[PDB]
């Protein structure tokens, strides 16, 4: 019952090697942008990033770099999938269920989440471009990530009234 | 920006490139196909001074590799990583040499030696700036040392504002096989004293018994004593590659280390050496690291200076260290043999340190040390020389190719100076 | 109004300087975004920061320092670093090359063509500061590419500008430890030329620093975090004065004025008494007569020169935190009839106070103490010329050897220059032992 | 009332007036149709376009601009374009031959069979016309067809309109880069048929366009979007006074009047300072002080002549947005106490001052910053003449070894043009000289 | 799922083949229209279209250029049947279908359809030809398109709730 967070840790070390790869990823992700030719718009629908990927991509990084970021955005989805069906849940895990369930989203409203600290993607960020683009593509993972742990923090106080509502 | 182009000459060379090219590539995690697998984005930003990048992630090494015998090139090609390497920088004579260092250093470098400049020179202006380049050969080569001096004649003046580094392994001094090495390496060293700035020194007979001494694995493989020193000029490569508060630059580092010109020849070291059951049997602490790093025996280029005293010495450190443990090792050093430095300068310590740790090993380091043991070294080779120019032996193939012994007398008179020169300071 | 400029020459000199930035912009509430919360500071640039930080109507402060660095190392780095958004894109002044730490070579070959554009920088600075009071540069004598490029850039903003102050502040070379040996060389050519236009010249030495990090501090392994983190801290005690009032305010002007009692001479050494571990003044208390015998111990100083051998010329010192004048008087009182103190008989006062109500404050993840009363103890002596001692007796050796110069000529130097050095500093020794002389 | 009609001569003009008139379109929201949305403007056609387009009751504004080419293709392809629905049919005048950079093919060959065509269509303007104050002429010096056929038509536009005004702006040269050597055979022909009736000069070069592009707008791969960019924003800021109000509003007539001080040389050099990347603009602040400083640093002007070199004679600055007189003149007070810029002794004053409260504006798909306060330099300056001088020294061994001269003697010229240019720039610069000495 | 946008990725790169192709089918579409005689008539009808190809067609280019927009024509209605059947929808993508079901008509009035940025179509449209016709038959393909790409926007967006409304 606990392998959400077995999972999950595995996913946010992935996003430390992100968090050497994310100059490298912007870095990547300017080029595509110069080639895309959308450059009015702040950033949060991964179909800009589609459009980035599907061409001008012949080295290497520019693939895998791009792709894994769907993958990860497709995982949590399927950890996701876990958490609709358990056990219906007390009022807190319910709203975190929902308004995880709303942000799980392909082209949403994540543009310009900024977050509290430490969260130093936008302070390791760099100039214009991320103070008025680059807002909740770079935070939106956490953001999800540190909800979604409150949802288990909560499960161990789940008395023997809530560890039965939606398995039963 | 600012890069290094490197020269492979010479029939080690041959497997000493693919080796050192290979470590290097393992060491930032690229695949043996070539597309680097994203896990360092300090490599990904700094590997600009060492390859160039082609279309697919493919960042193509900035070497050029020369010899004459086709068979070597096709092995390295059917090696793990000949796709590394272009069809760009294999150029090649169709003949041999004979090892012969006058052929080598005039009949067939007369035809090949514009065609190895036309590379290089390709590779300068694909690039912006050098810090120089650094050459891996043998003054025990036959080709090696005739090749590689005509090439640094031909650059010395083409580029007389770099780096010239070199790399070449001394012959056993047990057995040098061919019996005319002495003559190539006289005359190699006569083209090279004037010329060079830095020559590493190494010797063979020396990683043997560091194979007896803690691999005592009984049989490696040629290559895996090259691995060892590769992973040795890799640890003195990475210092420019790699962040954390030390001064990098190979000129930072030589204008701290030759007191005067003709200092061109030095001796390196290493840390730590471990055997089977030593990682689980060894305590990884500075101070221990520094114990072996100055063992008696730890050293690997010529031989124990014991004999002599200390000139300049410089300690590099790879890993997550701190400055007061490097002091007090200094401190400690100096205290325990004040005696065997030379009192023409005290301090002959230079540190510094990159924050950045090895793949497999956490903490570690290297050393370069110029002492006074090269003496007996170049002492031996002036008394095989004597011996072998009494009797001229072996002379009507350099006769036919136009020589004569003219040149020799001037190059041992030269190197009479070095050896009186040596004597004169360090005495 | 009340503000100075800092230079910070050399990547030796940047992590300091982007550690006591980063300290002043913790103090002063900074967000590292560049803005405030809800709380309203900002204007025409005039509140708290006006002095050191710039935050115009944008919403975002401007430090006034300038990092100049030979090499793409940390100053990347930086350009990578966390404050980057405050930090100005290319007031971060890099350079592609070296130095490789000769003198001559920092100072001829590409200087010319950086010192243009850094020039630039200062007066697009200049044109809209009003006061400047000065500048405040982290430098070292042994730079291994700052020292030249900082003598060429002291000589020209020298020339260029003779009315403000020069705030020189360095490392010095470690007395008995050098981890390179073109140091010699290359401090004793900075310090002959700048001599006769810098104004006020402060050190520090990083092996006394360590010691008292293992006295007192107790820290068995400390770091260069630490290292910067107590230079910051003393420069936040210089700067206290000017970042708030108290009961008397002081400026630069007075702290040359009285620090200087005869030109060339502008040498003294700072010490901050209440350097403690946290547990150790967690339980222990702090006071004005226990803080000046700590300030007048003989072994806090953090420069290898020994006062007992030494003789006394200056001492001003700054308190910061909750005193009154009556114990404070009191205590310097008591020094004053100790008999210990020899000062020259030649200053009836030698003392200089300055006073503000204001608590030093600390850093979140620090290992300092809780401070509510510091003070900083700036003083000059003859104990000094040892070090000078020292350094020639190291230096004329290697000049009769004329190690290394092979490269000094070759980039294309002389002789007379590295003899007049010598002469300078012969000076320098000759000045120090006849105004000792009573 | 206040109108102009713009001549726009050379494949090197046409997408660059193209631009323009794109820039154009937005600040007033002309559709890409040719009418405004519901709100009415339509109808007798007085409004902010009344001086540049017409739009009648038939509800299509009409550009008072003529697009002139010799080669069908870009004109072809623009009238293939997105506008071209805006831009009246034949005033996009296509030609089917070139002039091959010969400026006596295009001056003698191909100019009497089109020059007719085009008197009639300024003549069908001018009808329509009723302030038409002036032509503002757009070509390029080193014409390849916008050359011959330039000179020719504005030697008949001199001939029958003498009365009203005339400018003209064209590339430069480029000092050090050179696309082809008949170029300055072509330029000094063109030059020394101008002189005399040419009447408001003004160059570009596009060496430091791109040195500025890469300094603060940042750009490592502009192109010409941002060139033509550039100019645009330039042209639209000097076109400002005519169309919105602010303080003041001062005319081409006045700029010619004050501006000249004395006859022949009528060729000022104009600047930006707010030339900078958004990046940089939404991060730092913008005001007279710095701005000025900005548009009298050296290197922020797109020519190749050193003003320290140099001395200013005539300086004008246009201040597009929202600022007040008092730090204006302030500002202004602190440049005339400066001892750097040396004006010459004959003018005692050098500013001619204009201000418009409307902020410049931004264009969607583009590169600059979000400007508040914007400026216009219009400066003339002694050292100029050292770009004739290089040309002529480019000129003489040429000259001496007759290179290319079968082209022209066999289209039907002779030496006497070649051989008059050279004392005609040679009067140039000796007038140059003259009025530098005083 | 998304087989139906696949598809359409195809369509529009023939669409950007038409931005190559769109004037020169207008001219061949005038040497219709002079022999036609139907001069008087904004176009909206294919029924003219198919009037066109019969005759004055014996040069190649005449019928290759005007026979596959039937084509394109008949391959979005061979596409609104999968729609047709799928789920009842979410009354966003209900309207959407009512609006494909309502525009798929032969004899229709498509002829002044102008549309908003970018729709170049009419800005490279010469002269009052096209401001007295030529309106919506030019553009009422990216009608549909941007309309039912909106609509399988909302395919993201459907929960379990908006899963199983039609399909069984
Ligand atoms: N590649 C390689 N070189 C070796 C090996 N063992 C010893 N060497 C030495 O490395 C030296 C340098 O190689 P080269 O510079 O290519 O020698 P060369 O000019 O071709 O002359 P030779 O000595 O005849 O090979 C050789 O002279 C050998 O003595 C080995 O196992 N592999
Ligand atoms: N000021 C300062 N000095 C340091 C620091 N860390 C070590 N040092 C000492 O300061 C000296 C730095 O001098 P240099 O190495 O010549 O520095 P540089 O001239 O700026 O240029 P590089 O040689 O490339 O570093 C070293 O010798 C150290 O002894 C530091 O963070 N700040
Ligand atoms: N004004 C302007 N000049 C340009 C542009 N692009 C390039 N140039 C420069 O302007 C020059 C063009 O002049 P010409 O070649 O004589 O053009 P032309 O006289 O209209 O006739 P052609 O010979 O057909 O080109 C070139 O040499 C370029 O260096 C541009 O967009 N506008």
């Amino acid at each position: 019952m606990n392998e959400v967070k077995e999972s999950l840790r595995s996913i946010e070390q992935k996003y430390k090697l992100f968090q050497q790869q994310q100059f490298t990823f912007i870095a990547a992700l300017e080029h595509c942008r110069e080639n895309a030719h959308d450059k009015i718009r702040p950033i949060s629908s991964i179909e800009q990033v589609q459009s980035y990927m599907e061409h001008y991509c012949n080295n290497s990084t520019h693939r895998r770099i791009l792709i894994m970021f769907m993958d990860i955005c497709s995982e949590l989805s399927k950890l996701c999938q876990h958490f609709e069906a358990l056990h219906s849940g007390t009022p807190v895990t319910n709203s975190l269920l929902e308004k995880c369930k709303t942000l799980v989203s392909q082209s949403n409203d994540l543009s310009s989440l900024r977050a509290k600290y430490p969260h130093e993607v936008v302070n390791h960020l760099s100039c214009d471009e991320a103070r008025n683009h680059y807002g909740g593509v770079v935070s939106l993972i956490p953001i999800v990530l540190d909800f979604m742990k409150e949802w288990i923090a909560h499960s161990e106080k789940l008395p023997r009234k809530v560890l039965q509502h939606g398995t039963t | 920006m600012r890069e290094i182009v490197h020269l492979q000459a010479g029939q080690c060379g041959n497997q000493i490139g693919a080796k050192f090219w290979e470590v290097i590539s393992d060491e930032h995690g690229i695949d043996p196909t070539g597309t680097y697998h994203g896990d360092s984005d300090l490599q990904l930003e700094r590997i600009n001074v060492y390859y160039n990048e082609a279309t697919g992630g493919k960042y193509v090494p900035r070497a050029v590799l020369v010899d004459l015998e086709p068979g070597t090139m096709d092995s390295v090609r059917s090696g793990p990583f000949g796709q590394i390497f272009r069809p760009d920088n294999f150029v090649f004579g169709q003949s041999g040499a004979g090892n012969n260092w006058a052929k080598g250093h005039y009949t067939e470098g007369a035809e090949l030696v514009d065609s190895v400049l036309d590379v290089v020179r390709k590779e300068a202006e694909s690039c912006d700036c050098l810090q120089g380049f650094q050459l891996t050969h043998s003054l025990g080569g036959g080709t090696g040392s005739g090749m590689g001096t005509l090439l640094i004649s031909k650059i010395r003046e083409e580029y007389p504002d770099r780096i010239m580094n070199t790399f070449s392994v001394v012959p056993s001094p047990k057995v040098s096989d061919t019996v005319v090495e002495p003559y190539n390496a006289t005359l190699s060293v006569h083209q090279l004293v004037e010329n060079t700035d830095e020559t590493y020194c190494i010797d063979n007979e020396a990683l043997y018994d560091i194979c007896f001494r803690t691999l005592k694995l009984t049989t490696p493989t040629y290559g895996d004593l090259n691995h060892l020193v590769s992973a040795t000029m890799s640890g003195v490569t990475t210092c420019l590659r790699f962040p954390g508060q030390l001064n990098a630059d190979l000129r930072k580092l030589a204008v701290n280390m030759v007191p005067f010109p003709r200092l061109h020849f030095f001796m390196p070291g290493f840390a730590p050496l471990t055997s089977r059951g030593s990682q689980q049997y060894r305590a990884l602490t500075v101070p221990e690291l520094t114990q072996q790093m100055f063992d008696a025996k730890n050293m690997m280029a010529a031989c124990d200076p014991r004999h002599g005293r200390y000139l300049t010495v410089a300690a590099v450190f790879r890993g997550r260290m701190s400055m007061k443990e490097v002091d007090e090792q200094m401190l400690n050093v100096q205290n325990k043999n004040s005696s065997y430095f030379v009192e023409w300068i005290p301090n002959n310590v230079k540190t510094a340190v990159c924050d950045i740790p090895p793949r497999g090993l956490k903490m570690s380091a290297t050393f370069i040390g110029n002492s006074t043991a090269i003496q007996e070294l170049f002492k031996r080779i002036s008394e095989q020389f004597t011996a072998m120019f009494r009797r001229k032996a072996f002379l009507h193939w350099y006769t036919g190719e136009g020589m004569d012994e003219m040149e020799f007398t001037e190059a041992e008179s030269n190197m009479n100076d070095l050896v009186s020169e040596y004597q004169q300071y360090q005495d | 109004m009340r503000e100075c400029i800092s230079i910070h020459v050399g990547q030796a000199g940047v992590q300091i300087g982007n550690a006591c930035w980063e300290l002043y912009c913790l103090e002063h509430g900074i967000q590292p975004d560049g803005q405030m919360p809800s709380d309203k500071t900002i204007g025409g640039g005039d509140d708290s920061f006006n002095t050191f930080f710039s935050e115009t109507g944008a919403g975002k402060h401007v430090p006034r320092a300038v990092f100049v660095d030979l090499e793409p190392t940390v100053v990347d780095e930086v350009r990578t670093g966390t404050y980057r958004q405050l930090f100005h894109p290319e007031q971060l002044i890099t350079g592609k090359e070296d130095a490789a730490n000769n003198y001559a070579r920092g100072h001829y070959t590409i200087g010319k063509e950086i010192v243009d554009l850094v020039l630039d920088r200062i007066r697009k600075l200049a044109d809209l500061c009003t006061g400047l009071q000065g500048f405040l540069i982290f430098h070292s004598f042994g730079g291994g590419t700052g020292s030249g490029f900082a003598s060429l850039l002291m000589e020209r903003l020298s020339v260029d500008y003779g009315k403000k102050s020069k705030l020189e502040f360095a490392i010095y070379p470690a007395p008995q430890v050098s981890t390179a040996v073109v140091e010699p060389y290359n401090s004793i050519l900075t310090t002959h030329t700048t001599l006769e236009h810098s104004d006020c010249a402060f050190m520090v030495d990083n092996e006394a620093i360590y010691d008292i990090c293992r006295r007192n501090l107790d820290i068995e392994r400390p770091t260069y975090t630490n290292l910067n983190r107590l230079i910051g801290q003393i420069v936040s005690s210089i700067t206290a004065s000017l970042r708030f009032d108290g009961a008397l305010n002081v400026d630069l002007t007075e702290f040359q004025t009285n620090l200087v009692p005869y030109p060339r001479i502008h040498f003294p050494l700072a010490t901050y008494a209440p350097v403690i571990s946290a547990e150790k003044a967690y339980h222990e208390q702090l006071s004005v007569a226990e803080i000046t015998n700590a300030c007048f111990e003989p072994a806090n100083q953090m420069v290898k020169c020994d006062p007992r051998h030494g003789k006394y010329m200056a001492c001003c010192m700054l308190y910061r935190g909750d005193v009154v004048p009556k114990d404070v008087n009191a205590a310097i009182a008591t020094i004053k009839t100790k008999r210990t103190i020899q000062f020259v008989d030649w200053c009836p006062t030698g003392f200089k106070v300055g006073i503000n109500y204001q608590p030093p404050t600390v850093v979140p993840g620090g290992d300092l103490a809780k401070v509510q009363r510091a003070v900083c103890m700036l003083s000059n002596t003859t104990a000094i010329a040892e070090a000078w001692a020292r350094l020639d007796h190291k230096f004329d050796l290697m000049y009769a050897k004329r190690a290394f110069v092979h490269w000094y000529v070759g980039e294309g130097m002389e002789e007379g220059e590295f003899s007049e050095a010598r002469e300078d500093l012969a000076a320098l020794e000759k000045d120090y032992e006849e105004v000792g002389v009573d």
